[PDB]
Formats: C-alpha cells, sequence, structure tokens
C-alpha cells in the first residue's frame, strides 16, 4: 500500500508507505495523505529518494554508494531531515 | 575498556576501502587511546600486519565521519586459518538523511560561518558537534 | 534486477521498483493499482517517446545501474480523457534559492 505526501508547491509524491515510516514524523502524521506546508517539491523529491534508498541499502552486503545532495538542495533538506527526523 | 590486548599472536589482515572515502585506519592502543595510522584512498587496499585481540575502527580521513568495517563498528583481527589473511571491508554506514546533510553543510560551510545560517540554534550545534573518536570511544563505552 | 522508478504525471510523482525484465504494460497495471485508471488510457513515455506495451523496461534503457534508488528514472505518464490522450505534460520541482555567500 502507498501513501500521498504533497509539498508545499502541490507535488504530490506517492510512495510505499513502509518507506514514508522511515520517518517517526510522517508516522505520526499518518496515525494516508499528507501536506508538507514548509517543504518545496525539489526537497521532497529528495526525501523520497532518501527513503527508497534507505530501504534498499539497510541489511544488505552489497556494496554501498554515496547518498548524493547537490549543495543548492542541503541547507532545506537538511531542514526536512530534522523535522521528519530521518 | 576498550583496548588492544597485547596477545603476540599475529594476524595478517587486508584492509580493503570499498568506500568513496579517504580512509584513516584507528588502533586502539594497549591504554585505550586511538592511534591513527596511513590512509587508504578510494577503493585501494593495503596488507598489514596486526595481532589477535588488537581492536580497530575507520574514518574519513578528512571529516572522521563515522565508517563500518564488516558491517560493524569495530574491527578485531581473528587467527589466521589456513594461511588466509583476514578481510577487513571498509564501506559508508546508511547514514541518516539528517547526519548527511550535516556531512554536505560542513564541507561547504567554513566553521566560523556556522552561526551565520538560518535554522534553528539546534542545528548550528549539530554543525559544530562534529564527528570526533573520542566521543564515539566514550558512546562504545 | 529492480529498476527504480519515477512515473510522472502533471504534479503526480510516483516512486516504484520494477524488474528490468518486466513489461511497459506491466508497469501500466502498477499504475492502474495506485491511480485508478486502466493501461488502455494510459500512455507510458520515455522523454518524449512513446513506449510499446510489449517492450521489457531494460529494452527500453531502465536499467539496474542507471535506475537507482538514490536516483530513479523518469517515466512519463499521460492519461486518456474519454475520447483523446492528453499531451505528456509534467510540472518541474521548484527551483532552490541561490546558495548563500557562505557556501
Ligand atoms: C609492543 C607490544 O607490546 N606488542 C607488539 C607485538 C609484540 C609481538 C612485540 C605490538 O602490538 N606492536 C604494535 C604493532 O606492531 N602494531 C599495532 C597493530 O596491531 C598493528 C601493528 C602495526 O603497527 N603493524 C605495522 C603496520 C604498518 C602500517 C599499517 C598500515 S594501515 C594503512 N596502511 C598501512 C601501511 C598497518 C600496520 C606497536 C604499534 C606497539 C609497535
Amino acid at each position: 500500500m502507498y501513501v500521498k505526501l504533497i509539498s508545499s508547491d502541490g507535488h504530490e509524491f506517492i510512495v510505499k508507505r513502509e518507506h514514508a515510516l522511515t520517518s517517526g514524523t510522517i508516522k505520526a502524521m499518518l496515525s494516508n495523505e499528507v501536506n508538507f506546508r514548509e517543504i518545496p517539491s525539489h526537497v521532497l523529491s529528495k526525501v523520497c529518494m532518501y527513503f527508497t534508498y534507505k530501504v534498499r541499502y539497510t541489511n544488505s552486503s552489497t556494496e554501498i554508494p554515496e547518498f548524493p545532495i547537490a549543495p543548492e538542495i542541503a541547507l532545506e533538506l537538511l531542514m526536512a531531515a530534522n523535522f521528519l527526523d530521518c | 575498556v576498550l583496548r588492544s590486548v597485547n596477545s603476540r599472536e599475529p594476524s595478517q589482515v587486508i584492509f580493503c576501502n570499498r568506500s568513496p572515502r579517504v580512509v584513516l585506519p584507528v588502533w586502539l592502543n594497549f591504554d585505550g587511546e586511538p592511534q591513527p595510522y596511513p590512509t587508504l584512498p578510494p577503493g585501494t587496499g593495503r596488507r598489514i600486519h596486526s595481532y589477535r585481540g588488537h581492536l580497530w575502527l575507520f574514518r574519513d580521513a578528512g571529516t572522521h565521519d563515522g565508517l563500518l568495517v564488516n558491517q560493524t563498528e569495530l574491527f578485531v583481527p581473528s587467527l589466521n586459518v589456513d594461511g588466509q589473511p583476514i578481510f577487513a571491508n571498509i564501506t559508508l554506514p546508511v547514514y541518516t538523511l539528517k547526519e548527511r546533510c550535516l556531512q554536505v553543510v560542513r564541507s561547504l560551510v567554513k566553521p566560523e560561518n556556522y552561526r551565520r545560517l538560518d535554522i534553528v540554534r539546534s542545528l548550528y550545534e549539530d554543525l559544530e558537534d562534529h564527528p570526533n573518536v573520542q566521543k564515539d570511544l566514550e558512546r562504545l563505552t | 534486477m529492480d529498476v527504480f522508478l519515477m512515473i510522472r504525471r502533471h504534479k503526480t510523482t510516483i516512486f516504484t521498483d520494477a524488474k528490468e525484465s518486466s513489461t511497459v504494460f506491466e508497469l501500466k497495471r502498477i499504475v492502474e493499482g495506485i491511480l485508478k485508471r486502466p493501461p488502455d488510457e494510459q500512455r507510458l513515455y520515455k522523454d518524449d517517446q512513446l513506449l510499446d506495451d510489449g517492450k521489457t523496461l531494460g529494452e527500453c534503457g531502465f536499467t539496474s545501474q542507471t535506475a537507482r534508488p538514490q536516483a530513479p528514472a523518469t517515466v512519463g505518464l499521460a492519461f486518456r480523457a474519454d475520447d483523446t490522450f492528453e499531451a505528456l505534460c509534467i510540472e518541474p520541482f521548484s527551483s532552490p534559492p541561490e546558495l548563500p555567500d557562505v557556501m
């Protein structure tokens, strides 16, 4: 099953519920759509990619690549991760 | 507590850096002091002489970010079974998104400018509280 | 091998994975389960190229080493309203601000 995470600018990101539960903050907001008034789509898209990456590479032996973050999104992405606790 | 035991029983090891980071190997000596050893560029290996019961950990040489070795924090050379060296596979952990963001922000902002960033005081503190072996030795203890 | 995708239409983006050996039609069935629109009312695209139902994702250039979890490949999606297909439209994500001086 999937959940919808909606950015401040209206982008609707549909991701697997278990991936989204990577964030306890998101867990609280569900307990199946969540709006983020402070997280724009260029940040929330990256957050979703992080979920996929975390779930793919957690408990795996195959070599782990760097999670890439452009300098231009790092500050907002930092603020988002701190809010989402992930 | 966290110290190498003086076994005197040799153990040959391959430090194998399967990370994109320059790696600082750190040996915990008999008094528990971290002793740094020469670095390993990304994707390179070294054959080295250590001993059973000796304790090692591995860090990004530039930033001291935590690395894993055979999927754990610490590496202890074991008995060489039929002459073969023990492989110590050094890898990136799956960092939290927060910690990865802090890495990137640290790598772009001089520490004297952390305070100039528009963020909650707690994140300034998080940036300032950068990775450090001494803190990790306290946490593991 | 798994490929990791963003399937995108207007302001909708689905994050999902699929087998390199799976087909375009099969990806439409995945979209159908999520967005409740049958395969025949869907067009999938790679860039501006319409994808053929019978082709594997690998054949269309969605390979495990380029469609990665941390950087998924984009599949475009267009719906048929009644008689005719809408044109492919993907709303871009927002723009980051200018780097602060200190960065
Ligand atoms: C002195 C003592 O009470 N015991 C000895 C063994 C005893 C049989 C004399 C002993 O443990 N010696 C240490 C020792 O030889 N060590 C400590 C670690 O187990 C590894 C080993 C060592 O230093 N080997 C040489 C070495 C040189 C370079 C490297 C590295 S790491 C990355 N690149 C290189 C080239 C790795 C190992 C020291 C550093 C005290 C001399």
